[PDB]
Protein backbone atom coordinates (compact mmCIF):
# COMPACT_ATOMS: atom_id res chain seq x y z
CA UNK A 1 0.00 0.00 0.00
CA UNK A 2 1.08 3.80 -0.48
CA UNK A 3 3.35 5.28 2.01
CA UNK A 4 4.32 8.68 1.96
CA UNK A 5 7.17 10.09 4.42
CA UNK A 6 6.33 13.23 6.69
CA UNK A 7 7.88 16.28 5.76
CA UNK A 8 8.42 18.46 8.90
CA UNK A 9 8.76 22.17 9.79
CA UNK A 10 9.33 23.71 13.73
CA UNK A 11 9.30 27.15 14.24
CA UNK A 12 7.15 29.55 16.56
CA UNK A 13 4.02 31.17 15.72
CA UNK A 14 6.05 34.76 16.18
CA UNK A 15 9.55 35.92 16.11
CA UNK A 16 11.24 34.35 18.80
CA UNK A 17 12.07 37.14 21.57
CA UNK A 18 13.38 35.90 25.26
CA UNK A 19 11.08 36.45 27.36
CA UNK A 20 7.41 36.78 25.83
CA UNK A 21 4.62 34.53 25.14
CA UNK A 22 4.74 33.27 21.56
CA UNK A 23 3.68 29.26 20.22
CA UNK A 24 5.72 26.93 19.35
CA UNK A 25 4.93 24.97 16.37
CA UNK A 26 5.82 21.24 14.39
CA UNK A 27 4.07 21.39 10.80
CA UNK A 28 4.05 17.79 10.02
CA UNK A 29 2.25 17.36 5.85
CA UNK A 30 2.97 14.64 2.81
CA UNK A 31 2.58 11.54 5.03
CA UNK A 32 0.61 8.61 4.59
CA UNK A 33 -1.27 6.90 6.22
CA UNK A 34 -2.79 9.58 9.18
CA UNK A 35 -1.68 7.21 12.11
CA UNK A 36 1.36 9.45 13.14
CA UNK A 37 2.95 10.64 16.46
CA UNK A 38 4.50 14.04 17.24
CA UNK A 39 5.79 15.48 19.86
CA UNK A 40 6.94 18.78 21.19
CA UNK A 41 10.28 18.79 23.42
CA UNK A 42 12.18 20.80 25.43
CA UNK A 43 15.31 20.32 26.58
CA UNK A 44 14.36 16.64 25.21
CA UNK A 45 11.46 16.32 27.87
CA UNK A 46 7.92 15.61 25.64
CA UNK A 47 6.04 19.11 26.34
CA UNK A 48 2.40 17.70 27.66
CA UNK A 49 0.07 20.67 26.79
CA UNK A 50 0.15 19.92 22.82
CA UNK A 51 -2.81 20.34 20.92
CA UNK A 52 -2.95 19.95 17.14
CA UNK A 53 -5.22 20.98 14.09
CA UNK A 54 -8.01 18.63 12.66
CA UNK A 55 -6.92 15.70 10.50
CA UNK A 56 -6.93 17.52 6.42
CA UNK A 57 -5.02 16.25 3.59
CA UNK A 58 -4.04 18.22 0.12
CA UNK A 59 -4.69 17.91 -3.29
CA UNK A 60 -2.64 14.73 -3.65
CA UNK A 61 -4.73 13.02 -0.96
CA UNK A 62 -1.55 13.62 1.47
CA UNK A 63 -2.17 14.42 5.04
CA UNK A 64 -1.19 17.45 7.17
CA UNK A 65 -1.82 18.21 10.93
CA UNK A 66 -0.46 21.21 12.78
CA UNK A 67 0.95 20.54 16.70
CA UNK A 68 1.87 23.37 18.88
CA UNK A 69 1.20 24.28 22.46
CA UNK A 70 1.92 28.09 24.32
CA UNK A 71 5.28 28.57 25.16
CA UNK A 72 8.16 31.36 26.57
CA UNK A 73 11.31 31.53 24.48
CA UNK A 74 14.66 31.81 26.73
CA UNK A 75 17.83 32.40 25.94
CA UNK A 76 18.86 28.82 27.47
CA UNK A 77 15.95 26.36 26.32
CA UNK A 78 15.83 24.39 23.38
CA UNK A 79 13.14 22.68 21.69
CA UNK A 80 12.83 20.20 19.56
CA UNK A 81 9.93 17.82 17.36
CA UNK A 82 10.09 13.78 17.53
CA UNK A 83 8.51 12.43 14.97
CA UNK A 84 7.26 9.34 14.37
CA UNK A 85 5.54 6.93 11.59
CA UNK A 86 5.15 4.03 9.65
CA UNK A 87 7.95 5.39 6.81
CA UNK A 88 10.42 6.07 9.62
CA UNK A 89 12.37 3.22 10.61
CA UNK A 90 13.46 5.37 14.33
CA UNK A 91 11.47 8.49 15.54
CA UNK A 92 13.14 11.71 13.78
CA UNK A 93 13.71 14.63 15.48
CA UNK A 94 13.81 17.97 14.13
CA UNK A 95 15.46 21.22 16.27
CA UNK A 96 13.91 24.29 16.49
CA UNK A 97 16.34 27.16 14.96
CA UNK A 98 15.31 30.52 15.75
CA UNK A 99 16.38 31.13 11.87
CA UNK A 100 14.10 28.70 9.91
CA UNK B 1 -23.30 23.42 3.90
CA UNK B 2 -22.88 19.55 3.38
CA UNK B 3 -24.16 17.66 0.46
CA UNK B 4 -27.36 16.32 1.62
CA UNK B 5 -27.13 13.26 -0.09
CA UNK B 6 -24.49 11.11 0.26
CA UNK B 7 -24.97 7.78 -1.65
CA UNK B 8 -22.51 4.49 -0.16
CA UNK B 9 -20.24 3.15 -3.27
CA UNK C 1 -10.41 37.31 -6.23
CA UNK C 2 -12.56 33.77 -6.72
CA UNK C 3 -13.42 31.65 -4.04
CA UNK C 4 -13.75 28.04 -3.38
CA UNK C 5 -15.70 25.96 -0.90
CA UNK C 6 -14.60 22.04 0.28
CA UNK C 7 -14.96 19.43 2.70
CA UNK C 8 -12.57 16.99 3.08
CA UNK C 9 -13.63 13.71 4.96
CA UNK C 10 -10.73 10.91 6.09
CA UNK C 11 -12.02 7.75 7.56
CA UNK C 12 -9.56 5.20 8.77
CA UNK C 13 -10.46 1.41 10.25
CA UNK C 14 -9.21 0.45 13.70
CA UNK C 15 -9.92 -3.94 13.42
CA UNK C 16 -10.42 -5.28 16.87
CA UNK C 17 -10.28 -2.05 18.69
CA UNK C 18 -13.69 -0.19 17.63
CA UNK C 19 -15.87 2.08 15.24
CA UNK C 20 -13.18 3.77 12.29
CA UNK C 21 -12.04 6.99 13.01
CA UNK C 22 -13.54 9.71 11.18
CA UNK C 23 -12.84 12.88 10.86
CA UNK C 24 -14.64 15.49 8.30
CA UNK C 25 -13.45 19.57 8.03
CA UNK C 26 -15.16 22.44 6.12
CA UNK C 27 -13.43 25.20 4.23
CA UNK C 28 -13.54 28.25 2.52
CA UNK C 29 -10.42 29.70 0.72
CA UNK C 30 -7.81 28.62 2.98
CA UNK C 31 -9.83 29.23 6.44
CA UNK C 32 -11.28 25.89 8.29
CA UNK C 33 -14.88 26.66 9.65
CA UNK C 34 -16.47 23.04 10.83
CA UNK C 35 -14.82 19.68 11.90
CA UNK C 36 -16.02 16.56 12.78
CA UNK C 37 -14.35 13.84 15.42
CA UNK C 38 -16.05 10.84 15.58
CA UNK C 39 -13.64 10.22 18.49
CA UNK C 40 -14.78 13.52 20.36
CA UNK C 41 -17.05 13.49 23.26
CA UNK C 42 -19.92 15.88 21.72
CA UNK C 43 -20.32 14.00 18.56
CA UNK C 44 -21.59 17.13 16.71
CA UNK C 45 -20.67 19.54 14.07
CA UNK C 46 -18.46 22.13 15.74
CA UNK C 47 -17.77 25.49 14.47
CA UNK C 48 -14.03 26.59 14.11
CA UNK C 49 -14.34 30.32 12.90
CA UNK C 50 -15.69 33.23 14.61
CA UNK C 51 -18.41 34.11 11.61
CA UNK C 52 -19.79 30.20 11.40
CA UNK C 53 -20.56 30.68 15.29
CA UNK C 54 -23.15 33.30 14.75
CA UNK C 55 -25.45 30.60 12.71
CA UNK C 56 -28.64 29.26 14.91
CA UNK C 57 -28.92 25.78 16.22
CA UNK C 58 -30.99 24.91 13.64
CA UNK C 59 -27.56 25.07 11.11
CA UNK C 60 -25.94 22.72 14.08
CA UNK C 61 -28.44 20.28 14.40
CA UNK C 62 -28.75 19.96 10.83
CA UNK C 63 -25.62 19.48 9.84
CA UNK C 64 -24.75 17.54 12.63
CA UNK C 65 -27.17 15.09 11.52
CA UNK C 66 -25.54 15.04 8.01
CA UNK C 67 -21.64 14.75 9.21
CA UNK C 68 -23.41 11.42 10.80
CA UNK C 69 -24.27 10.12 7.82
CA UNK C 70 -21.50 10.78 6.12
CA UNK C 71 -19.78 9.12 8.96
CA UNK C 72 -22.02 5.65 8.36
CA UNK C 73 -21.63 6.24 4.80
CA UNK C 74 -17.76 5.69 4.96
CA UNK C 75 -18.12 2.62 7.44
CA UNK C 76 -19.85 1.02 4.71
CA UNK C 77 -17.67 1.94 2.31
CA UNK C 78 -14.58 0.37 4.47
CA UNK C 79 -16.25 -2.80 4.03
CA UNK C 80 -17.57 -3.11 1.05
CA UNK C 81 -13.47 -1.83 -0.55
CA UNK C 82 -12.28 -4.70 1.87
CA UNK C 83 -13.86 -6.76 0.08
CA UNK C 84 -13.68 -5.42 -3.47
CA UNK C 85 -9.58 -5.74 -3.23
CA UNK C 86 -10.03 -9.38 -1.41
CA UNK C 87 -8.88 -7.53 2.08
CA UNK C 88 -7.87 -9.06 5.71
CA UNK C 89 -10.27 -7.44 8.33
CA UNK C 90 -6.60 -7.39 10.35
CA UNK C 91 -5.63 -4.33 8.05
CA UNK C 92 -6.28 -0.92 8.42
CA UNK C 93 -7.30 1.04 5.61
CA UNK C 94 -7.95 4.52 4.39
CA UNK C 95 -10.72 5.93 2.55
CA UNK C 96 -10.75 9.83 1.70
CA UNK C 97 -13.56 11.76 0.12
CA UNK C 98 -13.37 15.49 -1.08
CA UNK C 99 -16.31 17.68 -2.76
CA UNK C 100 -16.87 21.26 -2.87
CA UNK C 101 -16.87 24.35 -5.58
CA UNK C 102 -15.19 27.33 -6.59
CA UNK C 103 -16.49 30.64 -8.15
CA UNK C 104 -14.90 33.27 -10.09
CA UNK C 105 -13.91 36.99 -9.23
CA UNK C 106 -17.92 36.98 -10.05
CA UNK C 107 -19.14 34.42 -7.64
CA UNK C 108 -20.40 32.71 -10.16
CA UNK C 109 -20.26 28.75 -10.51
CA UNK C 110 -16.65 27.97 -12.09
CA UNK C 111 -15.62 24.12 -11.73
CA UNK C 112 -17.19 21.75 -9.17
CA UNK C 113 -15.47 18.47 -7.51
CA UNK C 114 -16.74 14.72 -5.68
CA UNK C 115 -13.48 13.02 -6.00
CA UNK C 116 -13.09 9.73 -3.40
CA UNK C 117 -9.54 7.78 -2.65
CA UNK C 118 -8.41 4.89 -1.21
CA UNK C 119 -5.19 4.06 1.20
CA UNK C 120 -3.86 7.23 -1.00
CA UNK C 121 -4.82 6.08 -4.49
CA UNK C 122 -7.67 7.52 -6.31
CA UNK C 123 -10.40 5.30 -6.93
CA UNK C 124 -13.25 7.54 -8.75
CA UNK C 125 -13.90 11.32 -9.39
CA UNK C 126 -16.71 12.90 -11.08
CA UNK C 127 -15.25 14.76 -14.05
CA UNK C 128 -15.36 18.50 -14.99
CA UNK C 129 -18.79 18.37 -16.65
CA UNK C 130 -20.29 16.89 -13.64
CA UNK C 131 -22.11 13.88 -15.74
CA UNK C 132 -19.02 11.13 -16.23
CA UNK C 133 -16.76 9.82 -14.38
CA UNK C 134 -13.49 8.19 -13.91
CA UNK C 135 -13.12 5.16 -12.21
CA UNK C 136 -9.56 4.14 -11.38
CA UNK C 137 -9.16 0.28 -11.30
CA UNK C 138 -11.01 -2.68 -11.65
CA UNK C 139 -12.78 -2.27 -8.34
CA UNK C 140 -13.41 1.46 -9.06
CA UNK C 141 -15.75 1.34 -11.97
CA UNK C 142 -17.83 -1.39 -10.34
CA UNK C 143 -18.75 1.94 -7.81
CA UNK C 144 -18.66 3.49 -11.89
CA UNK C 145 -21.16 1.73 -12.80
CA UNK C 146 -23.44 1.69 -9.59
CA UNK C 147 -22.94 5.43 -9.59
CA UNK C 148 -24.49 5.71 -13.29
CA UNK C 149 -27.37 3.37 -13.16
CA UNK C 150 -28.23 5.38 -9.91
CA UNK C 151 -27.56 8.54 -11.48
CA UNK C 152 -25.72 9.84 -8.70
CA UNK C 153 -23.88 12.08 -10.98
CA UNK C 154 -27.14 14.29 -11.58
CA UNK C 155 -27.36 14.97 -8.15
CA UNK C 156 -24.07 16.38 -6.97
CA UNK C 157 -24.48 18.99 -10.01
CA UNK C 158 -27.72 19.94 -8.34
CA UNK C 159 -25.40 20.61 -5.38
CA UNK C 160 -22.38 21.54 -6.94
CA UNK C 161 -23.42 24.35 -8.58
CA UNK C 162 -26.81 25.46 -6.68
CA UNK C 163 -25.97 24.78 -2.93
CA UNK C 164 -22.63 24.68 -2.75
CA UNK C 165 -22.59 27.87 -4.56
CA UNK C 166 -25.18 29.78 -2.62
CA UNK C 167 -23.72 28.88 0.57
CA UNK C 168 -20.32 29.94 -0.02
CA UNK C 169 -21.93 33.27 -1.08
CA UNK C 170 -23.59 32.97 2.15
CA UNK C 171 -20.31 32.49 4.19
CA UNK C 172 -18.36 35.06 2.07
CA UNK C 173 -20.77 37.51 3.33
CA UNK C 174 -21.28 36.75 6.65
CA UNK C 175 -17.72 36.56 6.82
CA UNK C 176 -16.69 39.56 5.04
CA UNK C 177 -14.12 41.18 7.49
CA UNK C 178 -12.42 37.77 7.57
CA UNK C 179 -12.72 35.74 4.27
CA UNK C 180 -12.95 39.01 2.19
CA UNK C 181 -10.11 40.30 3.74
CA UNK C 182 -6.06 40.27 2.19
CA UNK C 183 -3.69 39.87 4.25
CA UNK C 184 -0.11 41.20 2.72
CA UNK C 185 2.50 39.64 4.01
CA UNK C 186 5.50 40.93 6.82
CA UNK C 187 8.80 40.13 5.03
CA UNK C 188 12.39 40.12 5.95
CA UNK C 189 16.08 38.24 5.02
CA UNK C 190 18.37 36.73 7.19
CA UNK C 191 22.40 36.78 6.43
CA UNK C 192 24.12 33.21 7.94
CA UNK C 193 27.64 32.67 7.13
CA UNK C 194 27.76 29.37 5.56
CA UNK C 195 31.95 29.16 5.65
CA UNK C 196 34.33 31.89 4.24
CA UNK C 197 33.38 32.71 0.67
CA UNK C 198 29.80 31.76 1.07
CA UNK C 199 26.31 33.10 2.87
CA UNK C 200 23.05 31.77 3.11
CA UNK C 201 20.32 34.45 2.30
CA UNK C 202 16.60 33.58 3.24
CA UNK C 203 13.76 35.73 2.04
CA UNK C 204 10.82 35.51 4.65
CA UNK C 205 7.26 36.57 3.84
CA UNK C 206 4.96 36.29 7.26
CA UNK C 207 1.62 36.56 8.53
CA UNK C 208 0.04 36.05 5.07
CA UNK C 209 -3.25 35.37 4.35
CA UNK C 210 -4.48 33.71 1.22
CA UNK C 211 -1.74 30.97 1.48
CA UNK C 212 -1.07 31.31 -2.90
CA UNK C 213 2.21 33.47 -2.68
CA UNK C 214 5.74 33.62 -5.08
CA UNK C 215 8.60 33.88 -3.90
CA UNK C 216 11.48 33.54 -5.71
CA UNK C 217 15.48 34.44 -5.96
CA UNK C 218 17.15 36.07 -8.65
CA UNK C 219 20.99 36.76 -9.21
CA UNK C 220 20.90 39.99 -12.30
CA UNK C 221 17.53 39.74 -13.11
CA UNK C 222 18.23 35.97 -13.48
CA UNK C 223 15.74 33.08 -12.02
CA UNK C 224 17.50 30.76 -9.53
CA UNK C 225 14.87 28.15 -9.27
CA UNK C 226 17.57 25.48 -9.58
CA UNK C 227 19.72 27.18 -6.76
CA UNK C 228 16.91 27.89 -4.53
CA UNK C 229 15.78 26.34 -1.16
CA UNK C 230 12.50 26.95 -1.41
CA UNK C 231 10.14 25.11 1.83
CA UNK C 232 6.53 24.26 1.92
CA UNK C 233 4.22 27.08 2.79
CA UNK C 234 3.50 26.50 6.10
CA UNK C 235 0.11 27.89 8.74
CA UNK C 236 1.48 30.37 11.43
CA UNK C 237 -1.39 28.88 13.71
CA UNK C 238 -3.49 31.72 13.87
CA UNK C 239 -4.80 31.37 10.00
CA UNK C 240 -1.90 32.80 8.16
CA UNK C 241 0.71 31.63 6.47
CA UNK C 242 4.83 31.79 6.41
CA UNK C 243 7.34 30.70 3.85
CA UNK C 244 10.84 31.08 2.28
CA UNK C 245 12.88 31.06 0.21
CA UNK C 246 16.75 30.83 0.01
CA UNK C 247 20.19 30.42 -2.16
CA UNK C 248 23.74 30.45 -1.35
CA UNK C 249 25.51 33.55 -2.23
CA UNK C 250 29.51 34.09 -3.08
CA UNK C 251 31.10 36.37 -1.04
CA UNK C 252 30.74 40.10 -2.31
CA UNK C 253 27.87 39.19 -4.40
CA UNK C 254 24.75 40.14 -2.41
CA UNK C 255 24.34 42.95 -4.63
CA UNK C 256 23.47 40.69 -7.58
CA UNK C 257 19.78 39.09 -5.72
CA UNK C 258 16.68 39.95 -5.42
CA UNK C 259 14.15 38.45 -3.70
CA UNK C 260 10.61 39.01 -5.51
CA UNK C 261 7.62 38.53 -3.23
CA UNK C 262 4.29 38.06 -5.50
CA UNK C 263 1.04 37.95 -2.74
CA UNK C 264 -2.91 39.45 -3.40
CA UNK C 265 -2.35 41.33 -0.13
CA UNK C 266 0.54 43.57 -1.97
CA UNK C 267 -0.39 46.68 -3.89
CA UNK C 268 2.37 45.69 -5.55
CA UNK C 269 5.17 42.85 -5.97
CA UNK C 270 8.22 43.96 -3.79
CA UNK C 271 11.47 43.56 -4.74
CA UNK C 272 14.04 43.23 -1.98
CA UNK C 273 17.59 43.35 -1.86
CA UNK C 274 19.78 42.02 1.39
CA UNK C 275 21.33 46.45 1.71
Amino acid sequence: MIQRTPKIQVYSRHPAENGKSNFLNCYVSGFHPSDIEVDLLKNGERIEKVEHSDLSFSKDWSFYLLYYTEFTPTEKDEYACRVNHVTLSQPKIVKWDRDM
Amino acid sequence: ILSALVGIL
Amino acid sequence: GSHSMRYFFTSVSRPGRGEPRFIAVGYVDDTQFVRFDSDAASQRMEPRAPWIEQEGPEYWDGETRKVKAHSQTHRVDLGTLRGYYNQSEAGSHTVQRMYGCDVGSDWRFLRGYHQYAYDGKDYIALKEDLRSWTAADMAAQTTKHKWEAAHVAEQLRAYLEGTCVEWLRRYLENGKETLQRTDAPKTHMTHHAVSDHEATLRCWALSFYPAEITLTWQRDGEDQTQDTELVETRPAGDGTFQKWAAVVVPSGQEQRYTCHVQHEGLPKPLTLRWE
